[PDB]
């Protein structure tokens, strides 16, 4: 890790607002999609 | 009155036996045609993997 890095990497949490509803919803849409094909 | 009745009476046992055997054969054929159909469905792990890829992770 030689070399002074330029940044203090923060946790990539930027869109913590990923409402479980819509997150799971898109998963279900993908799941139903793959099964039909 | 005498002859045909006697010969019918003589016929009865063999016919009964053969018909019982035939019914048993029908039941055996009915049983032999039964098979359980085990189906295979797409594993959900692949679906989860596709979901991860779509996230650009």
């Amino acid at each position: 890790i030689s070399g002074v890095s330029p940044l203090l990497y923060f946790p990539p949490t930027t869109t913590s607002t990923t409402n479980r509803e819509d997150q799971i919803n898109k998963n279900t849409n993908i799941a139903i999609q793959m099964i039909k094909r | 009155d005498i002859m045909v009745p006697s010969f019918v009476y003589n016929k009865l046992p063999v016919i009964h036996f053969l018909q019982e055997k035939r019914a048993e054969q029908k039941l055996r054929r009915v049983l032999d045609e039964t098979y359980t159909e085990w189906t295979e469905e797409l594993d959900q792990a692949h679906v989860t993997d596709a979901i991860t890829r779509s996230l650009n992770i």
